[PDB]
């Protein structure tokens, strides 16, 4: 609940630096 | 603000969010100045308008009246 | 300066200043019980000895200030005396909210639903001010500062 | 208003009579009569309940009659009237194209507390230079009744307008109406049907030509407006507009299209405007220095222009110099010593029948206790005619 | 008040008019002469028994 | 699935309302 809506938070995140090292 | 490498996503996109306002104002307007041909200088109030054929209308459109 | 007029009939100047005596049922203490209580909506009782409208709002309608109602169901005076064997209508707790008429009044600022019902059923719905929202009751407030005259 | 009242109903009454009582109705075998003492809280609990019931219950009566007059004859809750002027705008140059003034243009006087909005959009043809249009005070109140050329500050600037002004005296700004003239409006329509014997008094003073106006009939009253020579058959109406003035010969016209309908057949109808009497007070007084010069002045000539307003005058009625003191002297923080009109301290009867008063000039001249004499003079028509 | 105005009275002139609004716009009111294409020319009309 | 994307979505939400709340 708010520990799986943290955890969003932590995927989002990292998923959005995976976009940034993911680009030229 | 300084928005840095070690930033999180909510936050890159919250500094779009207020940082996009001066774009949004921009839109609909011209930033810079233009080079034109003047097609018509004969202004029936006198006030030494010209009217111009910018590129932005290909010629197709006639402008408004524009002042010295 | 002076303009003679001889006797007429009919004039439209007239008529834009004409009728005055208007018989609109507007809030007063006379149309307080025009709504009515649907006869399916109620139960018909019998008068018998130790008896009190306090007893039928208090079984009936779990209030004993309720007792308004009954009586404005059944145009009885209280203080009048109810003769043993008459017969009294006693409104259902229920069978109440349904004899609250919901219609949309219009306004310059937009549409609002509004209740009707006899007072009695409004006074009641709204005990405790629950019903209505806490802006209202701030805004009944705001003038505390009451303009008083001195002699 | 003026209703009996059914029990008694006061707090601390209650709560002094409840004690007395007790001791009463025991053979004195109660004796804590302290309307503060020790019985306090449970007689004040008593009382409290007692007052909040009993008030109501006081109000039985009036009700009934509020009903009545509700109901049965739907009558409007008076609010006020807001003053109304004609504000004319100059241009500075002649414009090769149309100007717009637009709705709701705001204009103020000279201390910009008093505000007029225009009534609608004022198109003022290429060419021309000026335009009239009627503005609307912002607020209801008798203070908005002001000169001509008084309200000329604008604060929105438009490109070459060069002034504002207001042609007229704004006039009919009204605070509201008190219980009685409300009691008076509602018998009126109790009793006008078909008007005979001075209801043409009532039917067109306030309807059919505005608030604001005056009206006096006159019956047997020919064309030479002579009283010596009656005429049967004949009534004659004086009017006074809803500006304050004689009535307009188009006023004339649209109350004589009204009330054809309504006079006995055979009658005829003579209506003419009205005259007026202008009145010039000078007043001597004595300041009990609890207010200043200043607010002596103005509570003075506030109280003399609600005295001299011709719904407060019967036409053809003189005026009594005892009741033009008394109305000074409501105003109070003040001792009059000498009160001149028209140039002398009697009464001053009106020339004819159809004559109304309206007072145009006064001069102030009021001492203080350390002796100061402050002297002003205040005009308050526009002109000795209008 | 022509004394008074004779006091200030300018001595240039304005090719333009007042106007209340920038988007409004308004035309011409004079019909003026531009140049002499001839001062005096031969000249015949057609259209008649033509 | 649907229900968790949902809940996914509105965790999101109210975490960047958060950060709206978070920054000056």
């Amino acid at each position: 609940p708010q520990a799986i809506a943290k955890q969003i938070a932590d995927i989002i995140n990292s998923q959005w630096q995976g976009t940034l090292t993911d680009y030229a | 603000m300084i928005v840095d490498e070690f930033s999180s996503v909510y936050e890159c996109l919250l500094y779009c969010y207020k940082m996009v306002k001066r774009s949004e104002q921009l839109n609909g307007r011209r930033v810079f100045p233009i080079l034109s041909v003047v097609t018509n200088n004969n202004d029936p109030e006198g006030r030494r308008r010209v009217k111009i054929a910018d590129p932005l209308f290909g010629n197709l459109i006639e402008s408004n009246w524009i002042r010295p | 300066t002076t303009q003679e007029f001889l006797s007429k009939n009919k004039t439209i100047e007239s008529e834009l200043l004409d009728l005055l005596i208007k018989p609109n049922t507007d809030d007063s203490i006379l149309t307080r019980n025009k709504q009515a209580i649907a006869d399916r909506d109620l139960f018909d009782i019998e008068w018998e000895p130790g008896q009190s409208l306090n007893k039928l709002a208090t079984e009936y309608l779990g209030d004993s200030f309720a007792w308004q109602i009954i009586a404005d169901a059944n145009g009885i005076d209280p203080t009048k005396e109810i003769d043993i064997g008459a017969g009294l209508k006693v409104p259902d707790q229920k069978a109440l909210e349904n004899s609250i008429k919901k219609f949309i009044v219009n306004s310059p600022t937009g549409k609002q639903l509004i209740s009707d019902a006899k007072q009695s059923i409004l006074n009641l719905i709204g005990v405790g001010d629950s019903n209505t929202e806490f802006s209202k009751t701030l805004k009944d407030c705001i003038g505390k500062v009451v303009n008083f005259s001195f002699d | 208003l003026n209703a009996p009242q059914l029990v008694v109903d006061d707090y601390e009454q209650l709560i002094i009579d409840s004690l007395v009582h007790t001791n009463v109705v025991s053979n004195g075998e109660f004796t804590d009569l302290d309307a503060s003492g020790f019985m306090r809280p449970f007689a004040g609990t008593m009382a409290y309940a007692g007052s909040e019931l009993l008030y109501k219950a006081n109000l039985a009566s009036i009700a009934a009659a509020k009903s009545f007059f509700k109901n049965v004859l739907g009558v409007p809750e008076d609010t006020g009237t807001k003053a109304t002027t004609t504000l004319q705008f100059g241009l500075s140059a002649s414009l090769s194209t149309d100007f717009i003034v637009p709705i709701n243009f705001q204009v103020s006087d000279l201390s910009g507390t008093l505000r007029f909005y225009t009534i609608g959009n004022l198109v003022i043809p290429a060419g021309a230079t000026f335009g009239t249009i009627e503005a609307i005070a912002e607020d209801i109140g008798e203070k908005y009744n002001v000169s001509a050329n008084f309200i000329d500050q604008y604060s929105t600037p438009l490109t070459y307008l060069q002034y504002v002004t207001n042609i007229r005296p704004a006039t009919n700004g009204r605070s509201g109406e008190t219980i009685d003239n409300l009691i008076e409006r509602c018998a009126q329509i109790i009793r006008i049907r078909n008007p005979v014997s001075a209801l043409d008094f009532e039917q067109l003073a306030e309807l059919t030509m505005g608030e604001g106006s005056r009206c006096k009939a006159i019956g047997l009253l020919g064309i030479n407006k002579i009283v010596t020579d009656p005429q049967p058959g004949v009534v004659h109406l004086f009017l006074l507009d809803v500006n304050g003035n004689p009535a307009d010969p188009v006023t004339i016209s649209t109350v004589g299209a009204t009330l054809q309908p309504r006079i006995m057949l055979g009658t005829r109808l003579l209506i003419s405007p009205m005259e007026v009497l202008n009145i010039e007070l000078e007043l001597i007084a004595l300041s009990d220095s609890s207010k200043t010069f200043q607010q002596l002045a103005d509570d003075i000539l506030e109280a003399l222009k609600v005295f001299f307003n011709p719904a407060n005058l019967t036409p053809g009625e003189p005026v009594l110099i005892e009741e033009v003191k008394f109305a000074i002297r409501s105003v109070g923080g003040l001792s009059i010593s000498y009160l001149q009109m028209n140039d002398n301290a009697i009464n001053i009867p009106m020339p004819n029948q159809w004559t109304i008063p309206r007072f145009s000039y006064i001069g102030f001249e009021l001492t203080d206790s350390e002796g100061t004499v402050y002297r002003d003079n205040v005009v308050t028509v526009t002109n000795p005619e209008e | 008040l022509a004394y008074y105005r004779s006091l200030e009275a300018g001595s240039d002139f304005q090719a333009s008019a007042p106007k209340d609004t920038t988007n409004n716009q308004y035309a011409g009111k004079e019909y003026k002469t531009i140049r002499t294409l001839s001062n005096s020319t031969t000249a015949s009309f057609y259209g008649y028994n033509d």
